[PDB]
């Protein structure tokens, strides 16, 4: 009737970035929706950075050449398209490239940092012909899933961003190639159940486990809909509290007048006619009551406390 | 404290009010003052009648607005205070002992 | 756009003072044919010249209040 | 305009771009504008709509 | 009569975006319908997704 | 990570043996799964005697 069966041990990693993960416990009738379920997540709740904002010095747009370049600009932005950036502290960090002499210039010459962690050095990203110019540029990757396009992206930003900025098309998909079988497995006793090989390909940006529990807890997260989901305090203030004038807080309190009630139930313009108070108390007045509400000689609803 | 901070309201209102003239019913009315509210005020802190004070401040509100490069000359009184053309230009004649345009060009 | 701005101006005209208004269509010439003068209109209305242009000062100075030059700053451009 | 390949609808009903109405029904967009009032002018409104 | 001619060239990117007339050297000419992710797509056993 | 929460709005009950039940928008491939995952479960596991 019931079971929980604590499962999914793996450190398959054989040969390359390809991990070979049994899923388990699984019941006769819940091993294609399960296996279709888990790709569904891994392929579109799987947030990874990677480029998105580059700047090239001497560089006024996309669609120029660069001396001492043997590809050009649209070359180079589609080859940074397929790399990957490890960020363990914070979600937004700004990578630097600095390599000069004549040779293939790849992803090994980014000015490495300690929590910034490069998937490949052998990267091809671009080539240098000559020794005398050499290739700068700031990479400003930043942490997102899903798919953000370019034509939203620049109508997002509010501010203008100075001439040479070139805009990217951000990737936030690790996950490419993914695949699940569903074989019969070994079992003691109940020899109906099977196991789910989950065979996946990702470019060393999330770990198997990591990527599993991410996926069911964004699962649980969107699930849980169905098993959860089915007066005014300054009114009260004295005369002598309500932070007005000197002159406004003496005088009331002197006549048998404590309390803005008091004040309320008498007219406005028969009870300050007593020379005792000012005509530029009736400002105060109006702010008190005609800003909350209040219309002249009403009766409160709950004056007490 | 002088007839419970009459001072410190009757600056505020001279800020805050509009061309229309100071007189003793304009002012005494909704300015929390009686005749002899202000009567004390003006023979003490102030020590001059009312018609000079209100048309000296009124010229040194428009010492600006005649620098301010504005064409429309016969507004400039009207939009400080002054009902009149003649009014104005009578006090500033009895006062900087100038012409109107000898003040604005510069 | 100079259909709106008629009507805006005067439900204007109408929502002040009548002589104003009526100064201030025969000086510009609003729901007018003829355009009158300063002349033109006080041997109209009254001889004496100054009195107009004091009148049509005040309702200038009028217009320009901010609180009913809130709906007009918005034909600014036009 | 282009034809699109896909129901998405039902019979009774078809599937337009943001911007047909948005060239096309700016006329009502000032009207009923102007009905609420949510914009000063019609002026106004059209740079509100660009 | 003409004093200066001022030419720009602008240039877009103009991405893909369903609308477009696609075919082969067959001849099989249609429309890009819609565009749906590689998840609701039909998929191979191993490693080719259609 | 700013995934939408569903809300559930409408539980319409048309007859006791009829419901339309109508859950907020998601995210693209969501709606799908989830409701593979609740026929699978309702038509494949579902505990019941007869």
């Amino acid at each position: 009737t019931e079971f929980l069966k604590p499962r999914l041990v793996d450190i398959e990693q054989v040969s390359s970035t390809h991990a070979k993960v049994t899923l388990e416990p699984l019941e006769r009738g819940f091993g294609h929706t399960l296996g279709n379920a888990l790709r569904r997540i891994l392929l579109s709740s799987m947030p990874g950075c990677a480029v998105t904002e580059v700047e090239i010095d001497g560089v006024l747009h996309e669609y120029s050449t660069k001396e001492g370049v043997q590809e050009d600009i649209l070359e180079i932005l589609l080859n940074l398209k397929g790399l990957a950036v490890r960020v363990q502290g914070k979600d937004e960090v700004i990578l630097t490239l600095n390599k000069s002499g004549i040779g293939p210039v790849t992803a090994a010459d980014i000015t490495h940092d300690g929590d910034v962690e490069i998937v490949k050095p052998q990267h091809v990203i671009c080539h240098l012909t000559d020794e005398n110019a050499s290739i700068s540029m700031r990479i400003k990757v930043q942490r997102g899933r899903g798919y953000v396009p370019a034509s939203t992206r620049i109508h997002s930003e509010e501010d203008e961003r100075p001439i040479g900025r070139l805009l990217v098309d951000a990737c936030y998909s690790p996950v490419e190639r993914i695949a699940y079988n569903v074989e019969a497995a070994r079992v003691e006793q109940r020899t109906d159940l099977d196991k789910l090989v989950i065979e996946m390909e990702t470019n060393g940006t999330i770990d198997p486990e990591e990527a599993i529990r991410r996926a069911a807890t964004i699962l649980a997260e969107q699930l849980e809909a169905f098993v959860d989901l089915r007066f005014d305090p300054i009114l009260l203030r004295p005369v002598d509290d309500l932070e007005l004038t000197v002159r406004s807080a003496n005088c009331l309190k002197a006549e048998a007048i404590h309390y803005i009630g008091d004040l309320v139930q008498r007219t406005e313009v028969e009870l300050l006619k007593t020379p005792n108070l000012g005509k530029k108390s009736l400002t105060e007045i109006k702010d008190v009551l005609a800003s909350r509400g209040l219309s002249l000689g009403m009766r409160l609803e709950n004056w007490p406390p | 404290t002088i007839s419970a901070q009459v001072i410190d309201t009757i600056v505020e209102w001279i800020d805050d009010n509009l061309h229309q003239p100071l007189r003793i019913d304009d002012i005494a009315r909704h300015a929390g003052y009686s005749k002899w509210h202000l009567q004390r005020l003006f023979l003490q802190y102030k020590g001059e009648s009312l018609g000079r004070y209100i048309r000296e401040r009124k010229l040194l509100l428009a010492a600006r607005d005649l620098r301010d490069t504005d064409q429309r000359v016969y507004d400039i009184c009207l939009k400080y205070g002054f009902d009149s053309q003649q009014t104005f230009t009578r006090v500033f004649t009895r006062t900087f002992n100038q012409p109107p345009g000898a003040y604005r060009k510069e | 756009t100079t259909e709106s701005l008629r009507a805006a101006t005067h439900d204007v005209l109408a929502g002040l003072t009548a002589r104003e208004a009526k100064v201030l269509r025969m000086r510009f010439g609003i729901d007018m044919n003829t355009d009158y003068t300063l002349e033109e209109v006080g041997k109209q209305f009254d001889v004496t010249r100054e009195r107009i242009r004091q009148i049509e000062a005040k309702a200038l100075r009028k217009l320009r209040h901010p609180s009913r030059s809130e709906v007009l700053r918005s034909f600014l451009d036009d | 305009s282009v034809i699109t390949v896909g129901p998405y609808l039902r019979l009774h009903q078809c599937g337009l771009p943001k911007k047909m109405a948005l060239e096309l029904f700016k006329p009502f967009i000032y009207g009923k504008l102007e009905l609420r009032g949510l914009a000063t002018t019609i002026k106004a409104a059209k740079k509100m709509v660009e | 009569g003409v004093l200066k001619i001022v030419k720009v060239y602008l240039a877009v990117k103009r991405r893909i975006q369903p609308g477009d007339k696609m075919a082969g050297r067959h001849g099989n000419k249609g429309v890009i319908s819609k565009i749906n992710p590689i998840e609701d797509m039909p998929y191979d056993e191993n490693g080719t997704p259609v």
